[PDB]
RNA sequence: UUCUGGUGUCCUAGGCGUAGAGGAACCACACCAAUCCAUCCCGAACUUGGUGGUUAAACUCUACUGCGGUGACGAUACUGUAGGGGAGGUCCUGCGGAAAAAUAGCUCGACGCCAGG
RNA sequence: AACCCAGAGCUAGCUGGUUCUCCCCGAAAUGCGUUGAGGCGCAGCAGUUGACUGGACAUCUAGGGGUAAAGCACUGUUUCGGUGCGGGCCGCGAGAGCGGUACCAAAUCGAGGCAAACUCUGAAUACUAGAUAUGACCUCCAAAUAACAGGGGUCAAGGUCGGCCAGUGAGACGAUGGGGGAUAAGCUUCAUCGUCGAGAGGGAAACAGCCCGGAUCACCAGCUAAGGCCCCUAAAUGACCGCUCAGUGAUAAAGGAGGUAGGGGUGCAGAGACAGCCAGGAGGUUUGCCUAGAAGCAGCCACCCUUGAAAGAGUGCGUAAUAGCUCACUGAUCGAGCGCUCUUGCGCCGAAGAUGAACGGGGCUAAGCGGUCUGCCGAAGCUGUGGGAUGUAAAAAAACAU
RNA sequence: GACCAGGCCCGGGCGACUGUUUACCAAAAACACAGGUCUCCGCAAAGUCGUAAGACCAUGUAUGGGGGCUGACGCCUGCC
RNA sequence: CUAUAACGGUCCUAAGGUAGCGAAAUUCCUUGUCGGGUAAGUUCCGACCCGCACGAAAGGCGUAACGAUCUGGGCACUGUCUCGGAGAGAGGCUCGGUGAAAUAGACAUGUCUGUGAAGAUGCGGACUACCUGCACCUGGACAGAAAGACCCUAUGAAGCU
RNA sequence: CAGGUAGACAGUUUCUAUGGGGCGUAGGCCUCCCAAAAGGUAACGGAGGCGUGCAAAGGUUUCCUCGGGCCGGACGGAGAUUGGCCCUCGAGUGCAAAGGCAGAAGGGAGCUUGACUGCAAGACCCACCCGUCGAGCAGGGACGAAAGUCGGCCUUAGUGAUCCGACGGUGCCGAGUGGAAGGGCCGUCGCUCAACGGAUAAAAGUUACUCUAGGGAUAACAGGCUGAUCUUCCCCAAGAGUUCACAUCGACGGGAAGGUUUGGCACCUCGAUGUCGGCUCUUCGCCACCUGGGGCUGUAGUAUGUUCCAAGGGUUGGGCUGUUCGCCCAUUAAAGCGGUACGUGAGCUGGGUUCAGAACGUCGUGAGACAGUUCGGUCCAUAUCCGGUGUGGGCGUUAGAG
């Protein structure tokens, strides 16, 4: 959601790069949201995607949430436009590069965490599939 | 209303690389604190700056698990030279000199 | 929205002509056997 | 001519730990007293002068990869040039260079001087 | 704050303008400083004249780094599990020993992630230097002809320090590395590079910066690069494999899809595999709670066994509830392929603007899209044949570079 | 009977009013005004223009002469 | 009972606005709320006072008369209008005389669409147009004027404080 | 002659980067990042400090190791002072950060004044000015027994050129000569000259009464790029709808199109692209208000709700306001939203880029000012060309005609 301490108010931006080799594997959980498109993943759409894969299992398993936002984006107002004076405490930003596991879940049989983790993956705002623990 | 823009233009780093011709007195090192310690045939500065004693070369070397070592070596070497451009070029300033 | 239009010189690196099909590329031209020397073009006659 | 022990220098830095050995000689602790000296108090430290026994502590030698340090090859990311795709984020080719981490291993240092017996 | 005359041809860091020719060379839009920002002084980068010089371009080697990648060893930050310092309340009445606890939290371990202001690490390039290496041409030459090498001659090119003397100091786009933005702008600011500026020609329909390419001049000469070969408009209605049926062929996504051409897996069959018709789908049973009824069909809890060829406390409809229609499953007739997932290639929808085909045009199922094979067209490039000028160079001729 | 020759009423705001004002885009709510108040001035006055002589004031003398503000008239004009 | 404050304490000043007025030439929210007028009224009038930011000679509150003053409503009246129509003159049109002007690089001077210094008769593709007058209309020629009064720059000028 | 003293009057100043402004902010020095592994490098990019302080916190000799957890000790507890083990550099360094520094550059003790004079080979940085380091020599010393070390501080910030003036001192000049007045030279002092390369020792505002030289380098109106904002549509479905995601809405989120609002850039135009509303008169888009056809409906019929095709045609009269928008009345099949630079002022008229006069509130000491209000306030024009609507004349239509 959002970092209780910062180190840094403002953090400027960082552009994507390749598969994420480290953060591809499956560590809890059997099923998983892997995703194949680098962008950006707001808290908003984790809360949209939580709310929406646990009311969506709602009877047992439980669902892992990999990633943490660690980085502000800051928005400027409407002030006609020279200076980055206060955006801070606007929304958080995750960044996700191709390969890296976002959701996991378990407890959850075949299709109901297809289901589970298939429609929670339309909150989202870059394309994914669904990953078995092999 | 920014609170910024407070630059300070102020420059450092190695000047004479290794196995390099130093001169006496010739600044081998600028740095902040100690990057490189004083080897031998060196001396430390008054801000840590590190300048060489004698003639010769420079070198690099360890002597725990971080450490550099400027130091300078009075370089007897090389003295045979087959470079034939250069006479190419003054006796063609002779040859011009001479033919006109 | 939010997807730019492409304006000048950015329209041409994208619609210039390219010539990507990796077959033609590797065309050099036509080589056809050496032939002697042609003779003088004129002589002079006394 | 090995050990012994003052001395260094290169060092992949060679250490922790578990084990065995050494008091002929050497090194080191221990007992007695304090005159130079000394501790913001104590001869704990340092100094002087002796009984002089031990390896107990400390040093030295030999093993072990249990920690520690070091560390591959192959790959692969990346990148220099020459290009290509995408709407963008950004990706893919030819040639050159080439990681890191992990792993297989390597490592319980190596060369010299001088005085005994 | 009148008008005329005079200072006065005031002053203007501002605007406009500054007139004949030929040849050689040729920028910059950067930094610093400025009562300065559209000015100026210096440096950087020109021209010319020198004086010292011997370098440039390729290859190799050596040095410092801490960027990209990477990583959690420090600084933070973060997901989860366990032991969890310590608290929460029931409680003990009065000078408290230490009791009750599936609950929250410092610390560590394990599995994990992230960071421009984090680094145990650490490239490729770049910078400094050292080192290796003749750049073309003509001619002689070993009894000599080839060739190797050599002798001689000619040309081309780098840099430093000056003298005189200018401009320039508004840049623009494209690739990469980033910051500001909303990783929006033909946006703004930097760092390396390419072009334009100051660059003509060809391809791009037209069109500064994209690709080829560097215009001395002539020819009613030839060969090519980029790019093209149906017609407008030069050259193939060329050849052989596949694909597309949307005129896609100019276009934008999430997502959907028995589109079509494949490819990889997995499951059933000559002891009959799929699709349809027909037969069965029952007993305890209305499992136990509720309701008037809940009989599978409003719902709660599990969600049986038996006959068997198979039947599910039911897949849906329906009824006041029943009854009942029907299916998952099995039996029977004909018979030989049938599923269900990933995946590309090209496609479909998503995909809608205001004057009128508007996407070069006509049009084409190839004249479209991918993979090779041979040729041609295609510039002011190159070559060839001839002039001119500049530099060597100091007379002419000749040569090489321009 | 042609030409000629008042349209009016009901409310409100401002200015009491008749007048004056930007010749050539503003006639007004602007200026002035009668009235009020403060303040200066004893004549060789104050004030104004002029280096000066001097002049207006004024051949007038505080019931008069300047200057500031407000604007008839009616009620008043508070505190510091 | 909901309120609201007769009343109270405190801080700071030199003093904390008196009468009267009050969404006003003053009120941003605001077209405040109510009542009148109107079929319907951001304008008008009468009130409440939450006066952003009235107020007592920079006077405040009133009023008869007055005003080419502003503004609200009503009667009569009518082409203002619904929704135009006819007629008379001076032009305009034609002929004869006289006869300019602003403007003007040369003009063999189409439409769509696209491109381009981002609004093209002039560049590209297509379509459409025999040449050339006369009478009307003015959409374009970024039409004419006139070195933008607004904006900024000038180490400009000037007035005023 | 001297003091005081009125913008009554005079000459002047009133910064710049910027958001091209009231309302702000900054200007100079240092550390990290941006900064792309040499150095450099910008933005009103992200974070901080500095305008000093120390008679020791300088010098030298010598000694020592901190910091944190645990355990012990009726004051004293979690934590003071003391003892012991563990981790070994995490502490500390006058203060911001970075790089350093573990038998230390960190802490203590002794003696101390090198926090000297005269210098200085060579380097770095380099527009210039500057700034930084330095072996080595002489004098005279400090510590140490000596070796050696010391020209301030672990380093980088703690500052300011020049002209002038002042103090201390001197074997210098002394306008005929001897002096003197005065001036040098040396050592130092005096600027928040902080707008910090400093204009002068000394300087604020307004102009709507304005004026000039310029600029699209630079705003407004309009166009162009962008699409944050807005309009419209679509993907998923927790729910609401007696049951029932998808008759109808659809939360948490996601993906697009358009260029009609407000914005961002400043790319054409300021030697002139005339904004807002209304009248007249078009034409075009569909994101459909009605009319025509249909699907679904929680559609019994009437009337619907939503949606598909379809832009041929229509989309009223009025009270308020300058109004766009909007409210209300009477209705109507319905009283659509927009493009065409307000679509349209070389076709026409009011509020306004609120022009010059005046008034109210408020701000200002004042001149004056308000994206506050009110009253008054000149808007030009004979069509050259294209374009249009009408109407001819010539020629052509292959002999000439009706």
């Amino acid at each position: 959601l959002s970092p209780k301490r910062t180190r840094f108010r403002k953090q400027h931006r960082g552009r994507m790069k390749g598969i994420s080799y480290r953060g591809n594997r499956i560590c809890f959980g059997r099923y998983a949201l892997q995703a194949l498109e680098p962008a950006w993943i707001t808290s908003r759409q984790i809360e949209a995607g939580r709310r929406a894969m646990t009311r969506n299992a709602r009877r047992g398993g439980k669902i892992w949430v990999r990633i943490f936002p660690d980085k502000p984006v800051t928005v400027r107002p409407a002030e006609t436009r020279m200076g980055s004076g206060k955006g801070s405490p606007e929304y958080w930003v995750a960044v996700v590069k191709p390969g890296r596991i976002l959701y996991e879940i378990s407890g959850v049989a075949e299709n109901i965490a297809r289901r589970a983790v298939a429609i929670a993956a339309s909150k989202m705002p870059i394309r994914t599939q669904f990953i078995i623990s092999g | 209303t920014k609170n910024g823009r407070d630059s300070k233009g102020q420059r450092l780093g190695v000047k004479i690389y290794g196995d390099q011709v130093a001169k006496p007195g010739a600044i081998i090192i600028r740095q902040r604190g100690t990057k490189f310690h004083p080897g031998k045939n060196v001396g430390i500065g008054k801000d840590h700056t590190i300048f060489a004693l004698i003639d010769g070369l420079v070198k690099f070397e360890k002597y725990g698990p971080d450490k550099k070592k400027v130091s300078v070596y009075p370089r007897e070497i090389q003295p045979e030279n087959p470079n034939s451009y250069r006479a190419r070029k003054r006796e063609n300033f002779r040859l011009q000199r001479e033919k006109k | 929205s939010s997807r730019p239009q492409k304006k000048g010189t950015a329209h041409h690196m994208k619609t210039r002509p390219k010539k990507t099909a990796r077959w033609d590329i590797k065309r050099g031209p036509a080589v056809y056997p050496p032939l002697p020397p042609l003779p003088a073009e004129w002589t002079i006659v006394s």
